[PDB]
């Protein structure tokens, strides 16, 4: 069941070359795309994310997209260039601007079947597809304005195929430009519609923990970046490893998503950690359970106890007794039901993975579909219209062939979504 | 109390012991369910690309 | 910290046992359908039994036990004693009685009604309380639903100063363990208008209830004797005490009534637990013999006792199963070699 | 002799099978090859095992099975595993995509393109058969392909066999071992639509397995081959009349007529003892009485409820071991005395007895102890209702939300068979309680 990969942008491929860096030697695939492991457990689902070549060479299926070459060029004279396809790097030249319009209606249409025409090539070398992934900003203009139109044309012509994102959502804390809220906003409604599972990264959540907690004085993106990509393996380790049991994409959405426009997950985990500095103490699975359900441990800025969650899943990896995991895990729930939706019965659910990631003897992945996720829709909302209402740097949109109604139509929707999950949290 | 219709063989044996007395639809019909609700997908799955074509049609316009 | 849930509001009782569990500061309460309660303080009626020990990781504990109504609903416990060896029609505790249906054993409440009328021997009885079959014949069918008929005690001892009526109250704790705790604290629900024996008919002296009887107040406070006083008065008039004269009577009834039911109720190896609070209900003649009335599932305390013995419940029946971080019930065993 | 065909339906009914047709065979005496020394029938056959196993020409065993899943990976253990050689391609099914814990989709969407095969398959089994019985349909209740298309199945082979009788074998889901949180859902929809096909069902509660592995068998957390190794000695106690010369319930006839009074309340309740585990050292063994007495322990039961509180239809005990009439008959006078065991006013009070002497077989290397006597007790109570009332009010919680309901709408199912179904539900939940209060 193979998973067709999509990285757009600046700051998609960016998480996107450290995600197949992470995996890539989790399953002991080498820069060259020879593997050099020592288990066959690392090789049973490789299928799921590489492609199996001549020379026994092992090839990601994934496809990057940017409308500058500038960063592409970055990735391949990267850790791991050389192993990405290189029919697969789709770029222009003009760049996007920081412009959701350009990305969506302008410079990304320029650009977008030939994006399409990678994809189906992927696609059809698939025995059975299971659905795409895409790896994106919503704050800047390829990955939030592109990003989203390829999301709309995929489920034109692969309406019955699964699509699940992660979706760095701006922030003021950690920001390019003031039009941020703009372009979250405008994609936010076309997540809304087109995915199935959005897993929402916040910038300022990401920047927090490595100040606070990993205690650096000024992280980089790449400080930000591995706390992500290790949400990234850690979400998708059930599928890469054989495992206690194995989901589709498809069934693993059914039991998360209750409603179908509430699908933003709050991801998490634990212990979090900082790029070289050594961990030596591996935690207890108490440890483990009080830390990835601990607010701190969010990778989206929100509470969780100013919601309810309708549904969470759990990841842990390494030697642990799952019996100990059982009675944690039914610890927070039994010290904590009121967080938890009554009208969902046993909506926490859990999985062990035997493989640790590389440098932690034990670690765990939140997934989290809280009604507390409003928040972050809340706060775009604002920085939105605090512009809005004053008609600023519109000039930027207008001139790409938008008009103000498509602004009020995104503002509605959002607010839309917003009380959506008011009316769970109070049922 | 009572032991009735004890059976015996090589294998084994059976008995029964009272203590006390007392005191489809058609392959058509069948048809028809999974048809109306296979035209029931199509309608949606085309209100959807219906939908998307709206969408690309105020693509063209933008 | 260990979670309950409250489904009964109308419970005197168990009001006061959730203002001790929250007053700890390691119980808290779920809301009514929140199922990841530790322990539950359930409804009267249609209790979801099969619901109860079926969440993982959670010891589940009730405040009922599944079946007890056999022993706390009138029809039903006359069934179980004339249908049960260990009470056997012949018992001789309990009044006789039959079970009519409105239009059972009306004939046979006939028959052993003639030669005591045509016997010339002693002759009422109550559902009203009447000496004609046919007086009361007419008022069951005329009521609605099954009623029971008993014969009633003619001769009740009677207190003095007043020469009055009374009925003692009982309450019974059942743990987990089937262990059986009888509250050392009773009371006796007295009449204060001395008893009639000739009109039965004007039921002030001959009904005994709380509330029916609201002379209220003249000789006690509250038309309730305790036991201290009930000792003396036993102790200065008939030169006995309360123990021996009614009280090794109520413990033996209290104790062969619970065991009856024992394997039909106990949840000693079920999948959830359960205790439960009875209140049992007395009645003693001139010649000092306890009689049973009723079992009542679902007993209201009295004023001074609820901080005694809603305090109790939550020791022996909550906190023995879910620890925390002299005695005020009798236990009530016997093991005769035989 | 009559056959019996088998068929296991989505991940928990195959693995389930092969739990079962692994200690088949070991019965029986045939290998994993197919061949059986001991059978001089050489090519044929009309013994009480060929109810269960044909033959062929060079002497090979095959079960009367059809594998079928949505999905290919667990059915390819099957085409791998140990008794590769017994099974031939024909009886296993895969598709390509699963139902995704989705009961529309099993039934409606996907199911629509592989049922015609399947019933092909079958009826491939069936034109084998010199009589046909009808057939024993392992599944869960949680998986879509579990509860979506076996209801599909049972409705067509009610129209392709009319006469020939349906008995379930199905598994009631528990969250200990569940994934899955719309398994709810799933249950009640193939209840309904299964209930009026299926002549006799037999529930098996994953919480209770889970739990009886864990006490008895000292067992942390156990996995699906604990729940399943158990689970089809079990099963195996429960067919072993249909395999073995014998003269209590002979047919899949018997087991209705036995069993089940009333053609809806069919759910008879399986008690099994004793369960001892293989790492204990020192075991006293057992004796008539002591496991007897067991059956009416609800913690021995396959679905944890309390027959006290009920009322019994019918009631079959069934012996492996050195069991003879007269113990038996101490063992219930004892019972009868010491417990609560009331039944229905127009039902007798008795037990139909079957003991077979061969002792139970049990897995080399699995974590059953060989035992000298074992008993499984079929009960027909009214008690077993209690999984449905816990079934249905998981059902009204997501439902009074709509909770995951566009999934299923999403595949071309209608919100009213939600209402329907769980109303059959609420009418089967009452006439239990006609019944039993
Ligand atoms: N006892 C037992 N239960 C199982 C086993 N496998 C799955 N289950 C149960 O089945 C339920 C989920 O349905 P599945 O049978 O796994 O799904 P399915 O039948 O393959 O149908 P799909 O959803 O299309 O995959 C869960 O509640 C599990 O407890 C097994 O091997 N043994
Ligand atoms: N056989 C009998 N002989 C004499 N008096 C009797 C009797 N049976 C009942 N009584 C009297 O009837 C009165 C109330 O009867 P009963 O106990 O049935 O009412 P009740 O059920 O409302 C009490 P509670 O309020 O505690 O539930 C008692 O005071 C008792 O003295
Ligand atoms: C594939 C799978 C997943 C995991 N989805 C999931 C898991 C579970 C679940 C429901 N859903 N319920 C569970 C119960 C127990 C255990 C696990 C689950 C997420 C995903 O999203 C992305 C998107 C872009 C990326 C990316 C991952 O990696 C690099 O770029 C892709
Ligand atoms: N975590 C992370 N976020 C980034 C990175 N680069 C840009 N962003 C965020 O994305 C937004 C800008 O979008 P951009 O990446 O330029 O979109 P693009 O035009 O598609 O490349 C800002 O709000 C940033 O916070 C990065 O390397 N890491
Ligand atoms: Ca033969
Ligand atoms: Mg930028
Ligand atoms: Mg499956």
């Amino acid at each position: 069941r193979e998973i067709v990969h999509i990285q757009a942008g600046q700051c998609g491929n960016q998480i996107g070359a450290k995600f197949w860096e992470v995996i890539s030697d989790e399953h002991g695939i080498d820069p060259t795309g020879s593997y050099h492991g020592d288990s066959d457990l690392q090789l049973e689902r490789i299928n799921v994310y590489y492609n199996e070549a001549a020379g026994n060479k092992y090839v990601p299926r994934a496809i990057l997209v940017d409308l500058e070459p500038g960063t592409m060029d970055s990735v391949r004279s990267g850790p791991f260039g050389q192993i990405f396809r290189p029919d697969n790097f789709v770029f222009g030249q003009s760049g996007a601007g920081n412009n959701w319009a350009k990305g969506h209606y302008t410079e990304g249409a320029e650009l977008v079947d030939s994006v399409l025409d990678v994809v189906r090539k992927e696609s059809e070398s698939c025995d059975c597809l299971q659905g795409f992934q895409l790896t994106h900003s919503l704050g800047g203009g390829t990955g939030s304005g592109m990003g989203t139109l390829l999301i709309s044309k995929i489920r034109e012509e692969y309406p019955d195929r699964i699509m699940n994102t992660f979706s760095v959502v701006p922030s003021p804390k950690v920001s390019d430009t003031v039009v941020e809220p703009y372009n979250a906003t405008l994609s936010v409604h076309q997540l809304v519609e087109n995915t199935d599972e959005t897993y929402c990264i916040d910038n300022e959540a990401l920047y927090d923990i490595c100040f606070r907690t990993l205690k650096l004085t000024t992280p980089t993106y790449g400080d930000l970046n591995h706390l992500v990509s290790a949400t990234m393996s850690g979400v998708t380790t059930c599928l890469r490893f054989p495992g206690q049991l194995n989901a589709d994409l498809r069934k693993l959405a059914v039991n998360m998503v209750p409603f179908p426009r509430l699908h933003f997950f709050m991801p998490g985990f634990a212990p979090l950690t900082s790029r070289g500095s050594q961990q030596y103490r591996a935690l207890t699975v108490p440890e483990l359970t009080q830390q990835m359900f601990d607010a701190k441990n969010m990778m989206a800025a929100c509470d969780p106890r100013h919601g309810r969650y309708l549904t969470v899943a759990a990841v842990f990896r390494g030697r642990m007794s799952m019996k100990e995991v059982d009675e944690q895990m039914l610890n927070v729930q039994n010290k904590n039901s009121s967080y938890f939706v009554e009208w969902i019965p046993n909506n926490v659910k859990t999985a062990v993975c035997d493989i640790p990631p590389r440098g932690l003897k034990m670690s765990a992945t939140f997934i989290g579909n809280s009604t507390a996720i409003q928040e972050l829709f809340k706060r775009i909302s604002e920085q939105f219209t605090a512009m809005f209402r004053r008609k600023a740097f519109l000039h930027w949109y207008t001139g790409e062939g938008m008009d103000e109604m498509e602004f009020t139509e995104a503002e509605s929707n959002m607010n839309d979504l917003v009380s959506e999950y008011q009316q769970y949290q109070d049922a | 109390m009572e032991v009735i219709e004890l059976n015996k063989c090589t294998s084994g044996q059976s008995f029964e012991v009272i203590l006390k007395p007392p005191s489809d639809p058609s392959l058509e019909e069948i048809q028809k369910k999974l048809e109306a609700a296979e035209e029931r997908r199509k309608y949606q799955e085309a209100e959807l690309l219906k939908h998307l074509a709206e969408k690309r049609e105020h693509e063209r316009e933008v | 910290m260990y979670t309950f849930v409250v489904r009964d509001e109308n419970s005197s009782v168990y009001a006061e046992v959730s203002r001790l569990l929250l007053a700890t500061g390691q119980w808290k309460r779920l809301r009514k359908d929140n199922p990841r309660f530790n322990l539950m303080l359930g409804e009267r009626n249609r209790l979801p039994f099969g619901r109860l020990g079926h969440e993982p990781g959670l010891v589940q504990l009730v405040n009922y036990y599944r079946g007890a109504d056999k022993l706390c609903r009138k029809a039903s416990l006359v069934k179980l004693i004339k249908t049960s060896p260990e009470l056997s029609e012949s018992c001789t505790w309990f009044p006789e009685s039959y079970v009519i249906y409105p239009t059972d054993e009306r004939e046979v409440f006939l028959a052993a009604y003639n030669r005591r009328r045509e016997g010339r021997e002693g002759n009422v009885w109550i559902a009203l309380i009447s000496s004609e079959a046919s007086e009361l014949l007419d008022f069951i069918d005329e009521q609605g639903q099954v009623h029971v008929i008993q014969k009633y005690l003619e001769k009740p001892l009677l207190l003095e100063p007043g020469h009055r009526k009374f009925d003692i109250r009982s309450w019974v704790l059942v743990d987990h363990l089937y262990n059986i705790y009888l509250y050392r604290e009773g009371v006796l629900r007295t009449s204060s208008e001395p008893y009639n024996s000739a009109n039965f008919q004007d039921k002030t002296c001959h009904l005994t209830n709380h509330c029916i009887q609201k002379n209220y107040g003249r000789y006690e406070e509250g038309n309730e004797m305790f036991f201290e006083e009930f000792n003396q008065y036993l102790m200065d008039a008939l030169n006995t005490t309360l123990e021996n004269s009614i009280l090794l009577q109520i413990k033996h009834i209290i104790r062969s009534c619970l065991m009856c039911i024992e394997p039909a109720i106990s949840t000693k190896h079920l999948h959830y637990q359960s205790f439960q609070l009875f209140g049992f209900d007395f009645m003693v003649d001139e010649e000092l013999k306890v009689w049973l009335i009723e079992v009542n599932g679902a007993p209201a305390c009295a004023q001074k006792l609820y901080a005694e013995l809603c305090q109790g419940i939550v020791d022996v029946a909550i906190s023995s199963v879910f620890p925390l971080a002299t005695s005020i019930f009798i236990k009530l065993h016997h093991h005769h070699h035989h | 002799m009559r056959e019996c065909i088998s068929i296991h339906v989505g991940q928990a009914g195959v693995q389930i099978g092969n739990a079962c047709w692994e200690l088949y065979c070991l019965e029986h005496g045939i290998q994993p090859d197919g061949q059986m020394p001991s059978d001089k029938t050489i090519g044929g056959g009309d013994d009480s095992f060929n109810t269960f196993f044909s033959e062929t020409g060079a002497g090979k065993h095959v079960p009367r099975a059809v594998f079928v899943d949505l999905e290919p990976t667990v059915i390819d253990e099957v085409r791998t595993g140990t008794y590769r050689q017994l099974f031939h391609p024909e009886q296993l099914i895969t598709g390509k995509e699963d139902a995704a814990n989705n009961y529309a989709r099993g039934h409606y969407t996907i199911g629509k393109e592989i049922i015609d095969l399947v019933l092909d398959r079958i009826r491939k089994l069936a034109d084998q058969c010199t009589g046909l019985q009808g057939f024993l349909v392992f599944h869960s209740f949680g998986g879509g392909t579990g509860s979506g298309f076996t209801s599909l199945l049972m409705e067509r082979l009610s129209v392709d066999y009319g006469k020939k009788s349906k008995l379930e074998f199905s598994i009631y889901p528990a969250p200990q071992v569940s994934t899955a949180v719309v398994e709810p859902y799933n249950s009640i929809l193939t209840t309904h639509t299964t209930l009026e096909h299926s002549d006799c069902a037999f529930m098996v509660d994953n919480e209770a397995i889970y739990d009886i592995c864990r006490r008895n068998l000292d067992i942390e957390r156990p996995t699906y081959t604990n729940l399943n190794r158990l689970i089809s000695q079990i099963v195996s106690s429960i067919t072993a009349s249909l395999r073995f010369d014998g003269a209590l319930n002979v047919d899949l006839t018997e087991f209705q007529t036995n069993l089940v009074p009333y053609p809806r309340i069919h759910f008879p309740l399986a008690t099994y003892a004793p369960v001892i585990s293989a790492e204990k050292a020192y075991h006293e063994q057992l004796s008539v009485a002591e496991i007897t007495n067991a059956c009416f322990e609800p913690a021995n039961q396959m679905v944890k409820c309390d027959p006290r509180h009920g009322k019994y239809m019918a009631c079959c005990l069934l012996y492996r071991g050195d069991v003879v009439p007269k113990d038996v008959n101490a063992a219930i006078a004892t019972i009868k005395t010491k417990r609560s065991i009331q039944f229905v006013d127009w039902c007798p009070t008795g037990f139909k007895v079957g003991i077979n002497y061969q002792p139970p077989t049990v897995v080399p290397g699995g974590d059953l102890a060989k035992v000298q006597r074992a008993v499984c007790m079929l009960s027909n109570t009214t008690a077993i209702a209690e999984a449905w009332a816990r079934l249905d009010h998981k059902f009204d919680l997501m439902y009074a939300k709509r909770a995951f309901v566009h999934w299923y709408v999403g595949e071309g199912m209608e919100e009213g068979e939600f209402s329907e179904a769980r109303e059959d539900m609420a009418a089967l939940e009452k006439d239990y309680e006609e019944v039993g209060v």
